[PDB]
RNA sequence: AGUAUGGGAGAGGAUGGUAGAAUUCCAGGUGUAGCGGUGAAAUGCGUAGAGAUCUGGAGGAAUACCGAUGGCGAAGGCAGCCAUCUGGCCUAAUACUGACGCUGAGGUACGAAAGCAUGGGGAGCAAACAGGAUUAGAUACCCUGGUAGUCCAUGCCGUAAACGAUGUCUACUAGCCGUUGGGGCCUUUGAGGCUUUAGUGGCGCAGCUAACGCGAUAAGUAGACCGCCUGGGGAGUACGGUC
C-alpha cells in the first residue's frame, strides 16, 4: 500500500535472484557441448567436497 | 507416495513449480525419485501447474 | 515368456531324481524351452542387440552341458537329445 | 479519446537495446518509446540513462488516457531495467505489482554457437 | 491377470450422462472375466490449466483387474470418446481396496 | 562353476501412444517510426507500415526443474509421462549337479561422429557459398544470409586423445573418512548406533618406481593363457593381396 516503488524494486531483485531466472537465459545464450558440460560439473563438484573437506576437518 | 497427494506434494514443491532439490530438503536418494516422478503424473493430470 | 507352470512340468519331465534341478538334463531342457520362447521374440524385434547377447549366452550355456554330459554318459546323451530333437 | 484507469506497462530489456510499451488491459497498446527515439543513437542505446527518459517520454505519453496506476512486467536481462521502473515511479504511477516472464524453454531448440571473440 | 488404474478427466457438459458410460464400461469389464476393485468420483473440480479450453472437468477412478484384451478394447474406447478428455493407465502389483484420498 | 523357488534397485534394449516450455512461420486486433547487430561500425531490415503486445492456427526438433564424487550397460553408450515385448545384476537359508573351469592363435558379433545408397522430412543450427567489416595483405577470427548435413525407415562403411594412455582370471598384504543397492544385530518410542556383502570416491604405512606417482578399484607379493616393443626419419608410406 504505503511501500516505496524503490524497494518494491529492491524486493523484486532480491525475489528474482533466489528464483534463478536469469541465470536460465544466460545458460540459453549460446550451445555447449556435453564435452564441456562433464568437465564443468566434475570441477565443481571437486571443488565443492575439497571445500566441504577443508571446513569439516 | 503418490500423485494425488497434493498437499504432500506441494511442500517439496517450490512456489514457481520447481522440484525442490534434495540439498534442501534433506530427503533420500529414493524417496526424491518417487517425489518427483509423483510430481510430474500429477502435473500431467492438471492437479498442480507446471509454472506459475 | 514362460510361466512358473511349464517350468515345473520340464522340471518333472526331466528329474533323475526327486527334488533334483541341478542335473544336466534339467538345465538343457530348461534352456532350450527358453531359447525356443524368445524365438517369437526376435521376429518382432530385429534390431534389439541388447537381449540376443543373452540368448547367444543361453546357446553356449546349452551346448556346454550337453558336451560335459556326452563325455560323462555316451547313453544319457543320446537319449537326451533325441528326446529334445537337438540335431548334435 | 478512450481513457483507461488501469494499466500494463512492459519493459523490454536487451544488452542491445531497452524498449518501454505502456497498454491497457487486454493487450491493446497505448503508447510506446525507445532508446534510440530519444536521440541516443549507438552503442549509447544499451546505457540505462536512455531508458530513463524512454520512461519519461513513455509516462508522459500514457498522461493523455490518464492511467493513475499499472502493472509492470520486465522481459530479458538488460541494463537499465531497475532505471525504467525508478523512471516510472518518479512520474508517480502507482505500481499494482512487479513480476519477471522471461522465458525459460525446456530443452528446445539448439542456440547458435559461440563466438571466438 | 494384472492390476490397474484408471484415471479420467470427463467433460462437464457431458457429465450429466456419465453414469451410462461407466455402467457400460463395468459391463464391458465384467464381460471377458471382470474385476472392479474400485470406483470413485472424485467431483467436478478446476484443472490447472485449460485442457481444450475448458476450466473445469470431472475426475473418475477404476482400479480394476483385467486381460490384456479388454485393456486394449478399454484404451480403444477411450481414445474414441469424444467426453473423455485425457486418460491415465498405470500398472500395479498387487491390490488396493481402501477408500483412497481426494474421494470424501 | 552352475540350476529351482522368494525379494530388491536401475536414463539396460526394441515398438507404439501421449504432455508441456520455447523458437520459426502464417492470419486477426492496438499503433507509430525505427529495428537489428558490433570493440565501433556497416550489410540487412521499416510507412504496400516494421519492432512491441494479445489472440488463433501449422510444423519440426529436443526434454527445464528433479540431477548427484549419483545409477545402468562388454564396450561404443543410455534422461518428459504411459503401455507391451524383452537382457543382465544384487539379496537369505535351505534344496540339487558334482570340476561341467580359466584363457584363447585362427574365426566371428557389436561398435561415437563424419561420410556413402534408395524413399521421406526439414523448425533451429550450419561445412561449401554470397555480402559487410578489421587488416600492409584476409584467402580466417567478428557480423548479415545460406546449401549439403544434423531428423525418420532400410543397408553399407569399421575408423577416434574409441583414455584409467593401465588386457582377462585367481589368491594374499597396516589403517582413517565418504557415498549407492541389499543382509544381519543392539538401542528404543521410531529414529539412531554397530557389523557384513556387491559397487563407486578421498587420504595414507610397508612395498614398488628414473622421477612423477601407484598404494585391497596396485603401478605391492605370486600363478595361468594371450597381444604387443627393440635408435630418430623415410613410414601406417610403396608393390602385392583381401574387403
Amino acid at each position: 500500500e504505503g511501500e516505496p516503488v524503490d524497494v518494491a524494486i529492491r524486493r523484486f531483485k532480491r525475489s528474482c535472484e533466489k528464483a534463478g531466472v536469469l541465470a536460465d537465459v544466460r545458460k540459453r545464450e549460446f550451445y555447449e557441448k556435453p564435452t564441456q558440460e562433464r568437465k564443468r560439473k566434475k570441477a565443481a563438484a571437486v571443488k565443492r567436497y575439497q571445500k566441504k573437506l577443508a571446513r569439516e576437518s | 507416495i503418490d500423485y494425488k497427494d497434493i498437499d504432500t506434494l506441494k511442500q517439496y514443491i517450490t512456489e514457481n513449480g520447481k522440484i525442490v532439490p534434495s540439498r534442501i530438503t534433506g530427503t533420500k536418494a529414493r524417496y526424491q525419485r518417487q517425489l518427483a516422478l509423483a510430481i510430474k503424473q500429477a502435473r500431467y493430470l492438471s492437479l498442480i501447474p507446471y509454472t506459475d | 515368456a514362460l510361466t512358473n507352470a511349464d517350468r515345473a512340468e520340464i522340471i518333472a519331465k526331466f528329474a533323475r531324481a526327486e527334488n533334483d534341478t541341478g542335473s544336466p538334463e534339467v538345465q538343457v531342457a530348461l534352456l532350450t524351452a527358453q531359447i525356443n520362447d524368445l524365438q517369437g521374440h526376435f521376429k518382432a524385434h530385429k534390431h534389439d542387440h541388447h537381449s540376443r547377447r543373452g540368448l547367444i549366452r543361453m546357446v553356449n550355456q546349452r551346448r556346454k552341458l550337453l558336451d560335459y554330459l556326452n563325455g560323462k554318459d555316451h547313453e544319457r546323451y543320446t537319449a537326451l537329445i533325441g528326446a529334445l530333437g537337438l540335431r548334435r | 479519446t478512450r481513457t483507461v484507469s488501469e494499466g500494463v506497462a512492459h519493459i523490454h530489456a536487451s544488452f542491445n537495446n531497452t524498449i518501454v510499451t505502456i497498454t491497457d488491459r487486454q493487450g491493446n497498446a497505448l503508447a510506446w518509446a525507445t532508446s534510440g527515439g530519444q536521440g541516443f543513437r549507438g552503442s549509447r542505446k544499451s546505457t540505462p540513462f536512455a531508458a530513463q527518459v524512454a520512461a519519461e517520454v513513455a509516462g508522459k505519453a500514457a498522461l493523455d488516457y490518464g492511467l493513475k496506476n499499472l502493472d509492470v512486467l520486465v522481459k530479458g536481462p538488460g541494463p537499465g531495467r531497475e532505471s525504467a521502473v525508478r523512471a516510472l515511479g518518479a512520474v508517480g504511477y502507482k505500481i499494482n505489482s512487479i513480476t519477471d516472464v522471461t522465458p525459460i524453454p525446456h530443452n528446445g531448440c539448439r542456440p547458435p554457437k559461440k563466438r571466438r571473440v | 491377470m494384472r492390476h490397474y488404474e484408471i484415471v479420467l478427466l470427463v467433460h462437464p457438459d457431458q457429465s450429466d450422462q456419465v453414469v451410462g458410460m461407466v455402467e457400460r464400461y463395468i459391463s464391458q469389464i465384467k464381460e471377458a472375466d471382470g474385476q472392479i476393485h474400485r470406483l470413485e468420483d472424485w467431483g467436478r473440480r478446476q484443472l490447472a490449466y485449460p485442457i481444450n479450453k475448458i476450466h473445469k472437468a470431472h475426475y473418475i477412478l477404476m482400479n480394476v483387474e483385467c486381460g490384456q484384451s479388454t485393456l486394449d478394447e478399454l484404451e480403444e474406447l477411450f481414445r474414441y470418446n469424444d467426453a473423455i478428455i485425457r486418460n491415465l493407465i498405470i500398472r500395479r502389483e498387487h491390490a488396493i481396496t481402501e477408500e483412497s484420498l481426494l474421494a470424501k
